């Protein structure tokens, strides 16, 4: 939504589905799921980020 | 065979193709990605179902997936 | 006290029985 | 009758099981 | 590359093993693998054992394209040779050249390679199993 | 055309584990190759008819070799005394010893003495000779052969039905509330009032002669003057003999109570008052639904109604009917369920009121019944659940149940495993702990530490039931409350006599151990609970694998990626839960069977003083009632309870060889089975003979499945000998 | 009845049922209803009392119209939900 | 008095097991001679023993037929002792130890290493949160009422469903 | 005693390890104290 604000996640299928991540960068263009949420909460596999378009985001407290 | 599938969050790593040990994956050219490849299974009959595939994929879930079906002598990996 | 003709006669039953069912069997095969 | 045992039980659960299984085994191994 | 093999090349120098193909690389389908190496030296079979590459050319039998692959990535991750090419042999002697299919290892991409396997939505937007019961598809 | 037609990939699968599937996947005509819904159904209906058929045989089986080879005539003069006879034993490897101990019942050939209370029902049915146990082996193979033309016939072209008439549930409701519970019940009370209760009086009612016999000396007029109650007036008298006419009654339907008192089992008048009021009710019930007349119901309509004010269970029952009647899974999970709690209520209604008579002095017969109608109540309640989980992987639709009851169940399942979870846990912890405090307290020579809850509640329902012995004095037990006063002159009056009586197994006195061992049976249920609404809920995804529904019901696994992904296919769940209910059901089953030896032995102060601590259960229940079975057999000689010793260690043997399959998985075997593939192909002579399917391990899901059955066939070996031994050396 | 033919009944978007649950009553009005369900439950309770509490039963004093009657107590209690939702659509 | 069960003072099965240890014990006791730590400790065995089974007669516990007591949990207040008493202690106890580790893991969630403050605790405040975990069910309910005990499940993982 | 051997003391299984010592001798020594109740 906004670099640097917290965004909870809306995607099912996410680990962190209803929970809140840090973006960190939004790439142009490209990129299907432009926005790179990056979490404290490691997942099964291992990490901490993870890319997001801007409708499977949305804000809770901005930058 | 197995089914092997690639959905459009891959992000180009190319960490799949590399776990491969039967070469059933393979970077190709695509638009979507920042990397500007994503990967392919054109040799799907030689999976053999171990995985590695979905075990090296860093998505937050699997942007390589494969379901297990028909069983073969190549799929079982039977030498004999 | 049964007799060997009752049994036979079951026996006989049972065999008929057991025709049908080798019928019902192929009908539910194809 | 008394007979009958000796007759049955042994044609039943030697010869039928025996057979049967010497026809699923050919079946299955069709084509 | 081509559909093509030699079948002449010296082959390692290897004491034989009882890892090899039995009775159905002959029948249904062999395997080889043909690489060069810079100077004549040790390494690990795929099957229990230990062989002798020799200097330049060296062409190995095996059953599995696994077995082919792993010895692969031996090759590559320990003598730095990356030239080899693999072949699956028929027993009614054709051969096809698969592994490094455009002569380049699938890693790096090609600008000719188009995409099979590939889905233009995310994973968990799949049809569920009710949607494609008595049907015959699947939900990928 | 090879083996698995149904399946062309198991076709074209070349290993050995291609017969497996096949037989495995036989019976899953839902996933077949080419399956039609219509197909589908037919299909259904003509393998349901094989099966009645087959149970049928089974049925006349039983009743021809007790006509043949049983004692049922001898048996009939002297219930208590003579051993009811199976069936002979046609075996060339019995020795002379063998044969003499064999050699029982009052007959001249070796035969098995019946543990399945069938002579008991015959005869209260109204069975005398063994002509009449014949005739009915006859009658039912005649069924049998019915009903086997019958599915033959409902595959035809022309005899094909459809899928609207499969999926007609209200006229298929309609029939079976009213014909099939309804009037069969109907028949029953019938057939009690004109064949059962003249027999018990002494009557020989049979085909010849029942028509021109009258059941009442009054007839019909009583039943059209609707003067009903002269079917109630002189009934049998506490002095009544069963089988002879001595103090015998007239009446036809009576409501008395009780048990009669010389064979310890309720009234037949009271059975046949019992089936046919019954049935009315069901007859009437009958009349619900809608069926081509207007008048009736719509369950359609009735689902999509009940939804409660202001959206309190989101959508209410919307969408409900369409998925039940689209799935078949559904409707056999709640069939599955249904069942599996009606064969529990009889397993526990049998006991504590017998209806066969001199069943409740055969000892073995009441445990055998028991154990075996438990366990299959838990197989039922399994599979209820197992299918649950089948229909939320397969058949349910989101989009129909947007917002339904049944979608909120998957909304709020982290809350529901959560609590189970719980609940599972304080009932295990809670339950061992005490158990534990009882063992070390007795065992340091103070069992006075001992902490003994008193089962107050369930004694205050014996007490409100009738109990007195409590002191309670509460409702029944206070005769002038209201509840004891409205009926005084219906039951009353014989079942008081029957609760109080202390030599009948209905409502046993309760104690300290009843306590533990009740809580204990709660942590079963849950448990197993927990783990099949557990698998019911996360087989369509987790957060450990989203798009589990993608791959199915029963796969082995997701990989080694994310931690590992074991046992993760909500099938599993099933393979899990079933070790669960095994454990709870062999809890039940050694607390009923270990009160009851006392109860029966006549020192239910050895229950009440040991069954405490485990120790007790451990020593004064298996060590203490093991001896008559594994002495079966011995140095010295065999009785005939070697063949109870031999298969006690044959479950055992199996229940042992289930661990294998459980713990060594498919890798191990695997190399192994290509090290002997090897050696096979190189050895000279017999690499001539060569295989056609190549030999491979069994698949994970396989051994998982064959390592349970190898567990759950040896529980049921164990202690059905161990249940039918043990009874029959101490009494 | 199938799938297609069945009215439709739902009414988790609103506040009260619609009438046609009430079926062959759809169109009996609000007043009946509920006089109806009161002479119900007073005739009902009266001859359950009489038959069970008043009196005690047996097989020479069960009668057939009090054990009639005594099921008009759930027909009271089906006739006064029925008053209310008929009060509520208006009729 | 309930259940059947009569007053372990006044039972004689009660009395016949106290009698019966007593018995036990001094006939163990024959092997020590007068004054041996082990005749001394066997002495006070027994007196303990006595003193237990007074205890039990005093305490108005009910004794079955098998002479043990047995504990009636049906919240009668004759009988709160037994379990309605130390419920309350229990669960008292229980409230104050998931209100010390929950207000904890509130003060380490905040810390700039979370995952390293799991492991290694902050002793000097998980004392003090243990201390004041003391009136927790005015703190919980507090935390109810302000609403920051109970997140809105519209933030917390889910699977799918 | 420097703090990094504070520290170490003050990790999870040493600081388990202690307070369920003194957890259980607390409840021995009410067991030495107030014995064998069964009630309050
Ligand atoms: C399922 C029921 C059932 C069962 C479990 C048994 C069991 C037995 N019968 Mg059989 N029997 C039955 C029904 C049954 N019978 C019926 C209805 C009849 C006709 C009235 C007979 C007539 C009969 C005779 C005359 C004799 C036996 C004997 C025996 C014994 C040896 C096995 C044998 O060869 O018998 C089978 C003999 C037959 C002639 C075949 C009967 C066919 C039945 C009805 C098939 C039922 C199939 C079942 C429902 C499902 C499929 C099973 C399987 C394919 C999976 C054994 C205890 C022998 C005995 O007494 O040994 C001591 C013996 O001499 N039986
Ligand atoms: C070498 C060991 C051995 C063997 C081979 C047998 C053989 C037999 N025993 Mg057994 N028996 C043994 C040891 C053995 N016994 C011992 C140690 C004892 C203790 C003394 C006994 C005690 C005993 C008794 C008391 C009886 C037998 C009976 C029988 C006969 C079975 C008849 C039949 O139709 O079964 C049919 C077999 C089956 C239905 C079992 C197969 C079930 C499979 C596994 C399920 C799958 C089915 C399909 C593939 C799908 C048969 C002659 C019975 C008899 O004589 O009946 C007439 C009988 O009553 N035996
Ligand atoms: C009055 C009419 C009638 C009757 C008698 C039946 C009877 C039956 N139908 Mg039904 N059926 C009917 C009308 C009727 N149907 C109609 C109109 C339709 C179309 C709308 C259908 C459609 C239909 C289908 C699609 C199927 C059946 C099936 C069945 C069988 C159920 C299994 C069974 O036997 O359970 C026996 C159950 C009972 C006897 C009821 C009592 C159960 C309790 C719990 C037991 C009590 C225990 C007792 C104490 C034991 C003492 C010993 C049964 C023979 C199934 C079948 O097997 O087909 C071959 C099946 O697949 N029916
Ligand atoms: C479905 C069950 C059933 C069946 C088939 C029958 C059949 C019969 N009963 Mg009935 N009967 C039944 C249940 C049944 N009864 C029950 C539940 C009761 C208790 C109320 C009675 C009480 C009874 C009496 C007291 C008498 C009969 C008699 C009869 C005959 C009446 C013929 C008739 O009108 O048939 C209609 C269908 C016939 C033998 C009469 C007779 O003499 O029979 C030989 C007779 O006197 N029945
Ligand atoms: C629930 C119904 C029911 C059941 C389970 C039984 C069971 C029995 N009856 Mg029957 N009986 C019934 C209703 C029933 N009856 C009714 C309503 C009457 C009229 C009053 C009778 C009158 C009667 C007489 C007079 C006699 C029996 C007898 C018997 C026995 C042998 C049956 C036989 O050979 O059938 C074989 C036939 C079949 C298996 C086919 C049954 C019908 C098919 C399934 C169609 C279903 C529709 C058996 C205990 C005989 C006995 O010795 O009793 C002690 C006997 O002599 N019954
Ligand atoms: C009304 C009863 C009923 C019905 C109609 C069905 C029907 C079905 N079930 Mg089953 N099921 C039932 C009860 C029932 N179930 C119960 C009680 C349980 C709990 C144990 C289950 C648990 C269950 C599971 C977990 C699954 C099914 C599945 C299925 C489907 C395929 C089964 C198959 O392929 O069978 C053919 C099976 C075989 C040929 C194997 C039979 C092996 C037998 C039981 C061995 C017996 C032991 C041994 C040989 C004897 C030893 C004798 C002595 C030594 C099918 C629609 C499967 C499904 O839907 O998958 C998508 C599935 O996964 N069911
Ligand atoms: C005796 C054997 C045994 C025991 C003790 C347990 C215990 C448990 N199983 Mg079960 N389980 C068993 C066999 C057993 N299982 C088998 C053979 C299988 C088949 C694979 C399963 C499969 C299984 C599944 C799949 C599940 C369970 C669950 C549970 C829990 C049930 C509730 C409960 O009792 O919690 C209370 C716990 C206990 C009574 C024992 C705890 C430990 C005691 C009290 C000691 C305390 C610590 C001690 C002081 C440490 C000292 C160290 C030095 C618990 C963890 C369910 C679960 O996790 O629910 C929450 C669950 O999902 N079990
Ligand atoms: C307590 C909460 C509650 C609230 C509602 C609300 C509703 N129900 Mg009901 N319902 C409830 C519980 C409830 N139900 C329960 C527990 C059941 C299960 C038994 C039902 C079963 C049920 C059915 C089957 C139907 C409703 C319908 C309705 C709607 C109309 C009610 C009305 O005016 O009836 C008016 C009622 C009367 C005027 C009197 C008749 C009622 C009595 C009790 C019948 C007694 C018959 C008699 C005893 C038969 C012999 C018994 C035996 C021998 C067989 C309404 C949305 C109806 C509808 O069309 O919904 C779409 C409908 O068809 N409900
Ligand atoms: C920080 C403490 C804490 C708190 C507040 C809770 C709270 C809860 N747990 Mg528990 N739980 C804890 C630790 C805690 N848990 C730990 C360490 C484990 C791993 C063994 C579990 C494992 C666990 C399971 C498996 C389950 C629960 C459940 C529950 C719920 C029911 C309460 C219950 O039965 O507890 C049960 C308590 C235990 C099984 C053992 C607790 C371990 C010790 C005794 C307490 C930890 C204190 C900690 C060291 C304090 C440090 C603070 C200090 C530095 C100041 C509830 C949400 C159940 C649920 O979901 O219900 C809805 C449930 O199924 N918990
Ligand atoms: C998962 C799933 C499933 C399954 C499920 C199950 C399997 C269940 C079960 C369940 C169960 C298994 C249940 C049970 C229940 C019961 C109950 C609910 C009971 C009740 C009771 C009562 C109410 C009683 C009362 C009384 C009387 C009447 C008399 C006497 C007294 C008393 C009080 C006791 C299905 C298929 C659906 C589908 C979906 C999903
Ligand atoms: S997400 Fe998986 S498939 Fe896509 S590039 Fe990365 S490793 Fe390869």
């Amino acid at each position: 939504i906004e670099r640097g604000s917290k965004v909870r996640v809306l995607r099912p299928e996410s680990y962190w589905f209803q929970e809140c991540g840090s973006v960190a960068t939004i790439a142009k263009g490209g990129d299907r799921y432009p926005v790179v949420v990056r979490f404290e909460k490691v997942n099964y596999a291992g990490v901490a980020t993870n890319n997001f378009a801007l409708d499977e985001l949305g804000e809770v407290e901005a930058p | 065979s197995h089914s092997v599938r690639v959905y459009d969050t891959c992000i180009g790593c190319t960490q799949c193709v590399r776990a491969c040990p039967c070469d059933v994956l393979e970077m190709v050219p695509w638009d979507g990605c920042k990397a500007g490849q994503i990967a392919s299974a054109p040799r799907a009959e030689d999976c053999i179902g171990c995985k590695r595939c979905e075990t090296a994929c860093p998505t937050d879930f699997l942007s390589v997936r494969v379901y297990l079906g028909s069983e073969t002598t190549r799929s079982l990996g039977l030498t004999y | 006290m049964i007799t060997d003709s009752q049994i036979f006669f079951a026996l006989c039953i049972a065999l008929t029985a057991a025709v049908l069912a080798i019928g019902l069997g192929r009908q539910l095969y194809v | 009758a008394s007979f009958l045992p000796s007759i049955l039980t042994p044609v039943v659960t030697l010869v039928f099981p025996g057979l049967m299984f010497a026809l699923f085994f050919v079946l299955i191994e069709q084509e | 590359t081509s559909d093509v093999l030699n079948l002449q090349i010296p082959t390692p120098t290897f004491g034989g093993s009882t890892g090899g193909w039995l009775r159905a690389a002959e029948i249904e389908e062999k395997y080889a693998i043909t690489w060069t190496s810079k100077k004549e030296q040790i390494f690990e079979m795929p099957t229990s054992g230990a062989a002798i590459m020799q200097k330049g050319e060296n062409l190995l039998y095996l059953a599995k394209k696994e077995q082919c692959l792993a010895l692969s990535t031996q090759l590559r991750t320990l003598f730095k040779i990356s030239d080899y090419k693999i072949y699956r042999i028929f027993p009614n002697s054709e051969v096809q050249y698969l592994h490094p299919k455009d002569g380049v290892f699938p890693e790096k991409l090609n600008e000719g390679r188009i995409g099979v396997g590939n889905v233009g939505y995310s994973i968990g937007k799949n049809p569920n199993p009710v949607n494609v019961k008595f049907t015959g598809k699947n939900t990928f | 055309t090879k083996f698995p037609k149904f399946s062309q990939a198991l076709a074209q699968d070349p290993a050995t584990r291609r017969i497996w599937y096949g037989i495995a996947t036989a019976h899953d005509l839902e996933s077949h190759d080419g399956m039609t819904e219509e197909n589908l159904y037919q299909k259904i209906f003509a393998s349901h008819f094989g099966h009645l058929a087959i149970i049928f045989l089974w049925t006349s089986g039983n009743l021809f070799h007790v006509a043949w080879q049983g004692n049922f005539q001898q048996w009939v003069l002297n219930p208590l005394k003579v051993k009811p006879i199976a069936h002979a034993i046609w075996d060339p490897h019995f020795g002379q010893s063998a044969i003499k101990a064999f050699t029982r019942g009052g007959v001249s050939y070796p035969v098995n003495i019946a543990t399945s209370g069938v002579y008991h029902w015959w005869y209260t049915v109204g069975m005398r000779t063994n002509e009449d146990l014949y005739f009915g082996a006859l009658g039912l193979l005649v069924l049998s052969t019915t009903l086997l033309f019958a599915g033959w016939l409902h595959l035809q072209p022309k005899f094909r039905p459809g899928i609207a008439w499969f999926k007609n549930n209200e006229s298929r409701l309609n029939h079976h509330l009213s014909g099939l519970f309804g009037v069969s019940s109907l028949a029953w009370s019938g057939h009690l009032i004109h064949v059962a209760i003249p027999e018990s009086r002494g009557q020989h009612i049979r085909w010849n002669n029942f028509t021109s016999t009258l059941p009442h000396p009054e007839g019909l007029t009583p039943f059209f003057t609707g003067n009903w109650g002269l079917y109630a007036e002189n009934p049998d008298t506490a002095q009544h003999i069963f089988g002879t006419s001595e103090g015998a009654g007239t009446a036809i339907l009576t409501f008395l109570g009780g048990f009669h008192p010389q064979t310890q089992s309720m009234w037949l008048t009271d059975i046949a008052h019992h089936h046919l009021a019954i049935a009315v009710v069901f007859i009437f019930a009958g009349h619900m639904y809608r069926t081509n007349w207007g008048i009736g119901h719509s369950m359609k309509e009735i689902l999509d109604a009940h939804v409660p004010p202001k959206g309190r269970l989101g959508a209410g029952h919307r969408g409900l009917f369409e998925t039940i009647t689209d799935s078949l899974h559904m409707q056999l999970g709640l069939a599955l369920a249904s069942l599996g709690v009606a064969t529990s209520l009889v397993a526990q209604h049998m006991y504590a009121l017998p209806s066969y008579a001199f069943m409740a002095k055969d000892y073995v017969t009441q445990a055998a019944l028991y154990t075996h109608h438990q366990y299959i109540a838990g197989f039922l309640m399994v599979g209820a659940f197992a299918h649950g989980a089948i229909f939320f992987v397969r058949d349910y639709d989101p989009e129909v149940n947007k917002d339904n009851v049944l979608a909120r169940m998957l909304q709020h399942k982290e809350a529901i495993i959560s609590h189970l979870s719980w609940v599972s846990l304080f009932l295990g912890f809670h339950t061992l702990g005490l158990y534990i405090h009882n063992d070390v307290c007795v065992a340091f020579g103070t069992p006075e530490k001992q902490i003994l809850f008193e089962p107050v509640f369930a004694q205050f329902i014996q007490a409100a039931s009738g109990k007195a012995l409590y002191g309670f004095d509460v409702l029944l037990s206070s005769s002038t409350s209201a509840a004891s006063v409205a009926s005084s002159k219906i039951w009353l009056p014989g079942w008081m006599e029957a609760i109080n009586s202390g030599k009948n197994s209905l409502f046993l006195t309760i104690g300290p151990g009843d306590f533990l061992v009740h809580h204990a049976i709660a942590l079963g249920l849950h448990t197993t609970t927990l783990i099949l609404v557990k698998g019911a809920l996360d087989a369509r995804g987790s957060k450990l694998m989203p798009d589990k529904k993608d791959f199915g019901y029963s796969f082995p696994c997701d990989g080694p990626g994310r931690g590992g992904t074991c046992d993760i296919s909500a099938w599993d769940a099933f393979y899990l839960a079933m070790f669960w209910m095994l454990n709870t059901i062999s809890w039940v089953t050694f607390y009923w069977h270990w009160k009851h030896l006392t109860v029966w032995g006549g020192n239910a102060a050895a229950f009440n003083e040991s069954s405490t601590y485990i120790m007790g259960w451990l020593r004064d229940y298996l060590w203490l009632n093991s001896s008559p079975l594994i002495n079966g057999y011995n140095a010295f000689g065999m009785n005939a309870q070697a063949v109870w010793a031999w298969m006690f260690l044959f479950g055992h043997l199996i229940w042992a060889t289930g661990f294998m399959f459980l713990i060594s998985w498919r890798g191990y075997w695997q190399e192994l089975i290509e090290t002997l593939v090897w050696a096979h192909e190189r050895t000279p002579i017999a690499n001539l003979v060569k295989w056609r399917d190549k030999p491979v391990a069994l698949s994970i899901v396989q051994a998982r499945l064959v390592g349970l059955a190898h567990f759950t066939v040896g529980f049921i070996f164990t202690f059905a000998p161990f249940v039918i031994a043990s009874t029959t050396g101490k009494f | 009845v199938d799938r297609s033919e069945a009215a439709d009944t739902w009414w988790g978007d609103k506040d009260y049922p619609p009438s046609i649950v009430l079926g062959i009553g759809k169109d009996v009005p609000s007043s009946i209803f509920g006089v109806t369900s009161g002479l119900a439950f007073a005739i009902g309770v009266y001859c359950v009392a009489q038959s069970n509490l008043v009196n005690i039963l047996s097989g020479s004093t069960v009668n057939g119209f009090y054990v009639a009657g005594a099921l008009l107590v759930p027909y009271s209690w089906g006739l006064h939900v029925a008053a209310w939702i008929q009060k509520q659509n208006g009729k | 008095d309930v259940s059947g069960l009569t007053p372990c003072k006044d039972s004689a099965v009660f009395k016949k097991r106290l009698d019966g240890s007593v018995k036990k014990l001094q006939a163990r006791l024959a092997n020590y001679t007068e004054g041996t730590p082990a005749y001394l400790a066997l002495e006070q065995q027994i007196d303990q023993t006595k003193a237990r089974f007074a205890k039990y007669g005093d305490k108005g516990l009910l004794c079955g037929a098998d002479g043990l007591p047995h504990l009636i949990a049906d919240g009668r207040p004759d009988h709160a002792g037994e379990f309605v008493i130390p419920a309350f202690g229990f669960l008292y106890i229980a409230g104050w130890i998931g209100w010390a580790g929950r207000s904890y893991l509130q003060f380490s969630k905040k810390t700039d290493k979370p995952n390293e403050n799991e492991i290694i605790i902050n002793v000097p405040v998980a004392l003090g949160m243990m201390s004041g975990a003391f009136l927790w069910p005015l703190a919980a309910w507090k935390e109810l009422i302000n609403g920051q005990l109970l997140v809105p499940g519209d933030e917390v993982t889910v699977s799918p469903r | 005693m420097s703090k990094d051997l504070l520290k170490y003391l003050s990790t999870a299984p040493v600081l388990l390890t202690a307070w369920m010592s003194l957890t259980a001798g607390m409840i021995i020594e009410i067991q030495r104290f107030f014995p064998d109740s069964l009630s309050f």
